[PDB]
């Protein structure tokens, strides 16, 4: 499976910004699908994750009541709207998907995941 | 593991199928209390009438939810491999007729057991059993007989369906199943042995939509020396 993310750009505090993360090949088995992000010089941040069948969402304490996640079965795309962004919002952001079954719990760590992508650069001034 | 199984789980079922180009799809929606052994639930075909009978895919539509008394729990492979799910895959050989080949992923999405397949028929006779609609709405209950497959760190599957035909005898459907982890496990490999297993085709009085009601019990039970073992 590859993992395509787009729609970052240069914005300013305040601004709203939609990411999407297209997914492409043998993706019958998706599970779930997940966004992390990591601004340099710190560690990687779980920031959504979304369950493929129900839709069902679970989101990082540092974004709750400003970031949604959705997802598109037959598009095969999993998109993170971004409300409200601060300047220490600005990082990576990467989409990453999992095939295995779960417990909705290990949706937020960083290794629970088979596929990632490349990442899309998200500024905030 | 057996953990995820201890009380009511909801089921999700969805099929996409291709029987001599008759395309096709089914949504369904349920519940498995694997304490009594129990399945209930409805499919609907969401593209119109489904173009095969609904007996013929009962097989298709997740044995995690059998019974497994005590001296049984060793040999349940199929909770073993929760939650991160098996694949399940069958030829199902009608005689004198076609074959089913499908592939389903089987695994937990949180709290809710998903059954994911895809099917894919070929080699149908038009004015035959199946693609005629000449299957009775009902159903035999059989064992399904379980092998260890130890190379594929999974199990294997054989047993026979009879399928009464309207006015006549037996459609047979000859199935052949292997179940492999998606994930890396631990997971149990059994002694061989069957699961017993009872199935009514029911109907929704109240629903427009082509559709299927289904209730099942079923329980592992033991070989001995090649004789089953009996409750």
């Amino acid at each position: 499976v590859q993992l395509v993310e787009s729609g970052g750009r240069l914005v300013q505090a305040g601004d709203s910004l939609r990411l999407s993360c297209a997914a492409s090949g043998r993706t019958f088995s998706t599970s779930a699908m997940a966004w992390f992000r990591q601004a340099p010089g710190r560690e990687r941040e779980f920031v959504a994750a979304i369950t493929w069948t129900v839709g069902n969402t679970i989101l990082g304490d540092s974004v709750k009541g400003r970031f949604t996640i959705s997802r598109d079965r037959a598009k095969n795309t999993v998109d993170l709207q971004m409300d409200n962004l601060e300047p220490e919002d600005t990082a990576v952001y990467y989409c990453s998907a999992r095939s295995r079954g779960y417990v909705l719990s290990v949706l937020r760590s960083v290794d629970s995941y088979d596929y990632w992508g490349q990442g899309t650069q998200v500024t905030v001034s | 593991g057996e953990e995820l199984f201890t009380g009511v789980v909801p089921i999700l079922v969805e099929l996409d199928g291709d029987v001599n180009g008759h395309k096709f799809s089914v949504s369904g929606e349920g519940e498995g209390d694997a304490t009594y052994g129990k399945l209930t639930l409805k499919f609907i075909c969401t593209t119109g009438k489904l173009p095969v009978p609904w007996p013929t895919l009962v097989t298709t539509f997740v044995q995690c939810f059998s019974r497994y008394p005590d001296h049984m729990k060793r040999h349940d492979f199929f909770k073993s491999a929760m939650p991160e799910g098996y694949v399940q895959e069958r030829t199902i050989s009608f005689k004198d007729d076609g074959n089913y080949k499908t592939r389903a992923e089987v695994k937990f999405e949180g709290d809710t057991l998903v059954n994911r397949i895809e099917l894919k028929g070929i080699d149908f006779k038009e004015d035959g059993n199946i693609l005629g609609h000449k299957l009775e709405y009902n159903y035999n209950s059989h064992n399904v007989y379980i092998t260890a497959d130890k190379q594929k760190n999974g199990i294997k599957a054989n047993f026979k369906i009879r399928h009464n035909i309207e006015d006549g005898s037996v459609q047979l459907a000859d199935h052949y199943q292997q179940n492999t982890p998606i994930g890396d496990g631990p997971v149990l490999l059994p002694d061989n042995h069957y699961l017993s297993t009872q199935s009514k085709l029911l109907k929704d009085p109240n629903e427009k939509r082509d559709h299927m009601v289904l209730l099942e019990f079923v329980t592992a039970a033991g070989i001995t020396h090649g004789m089953d073992e009996l409750y």
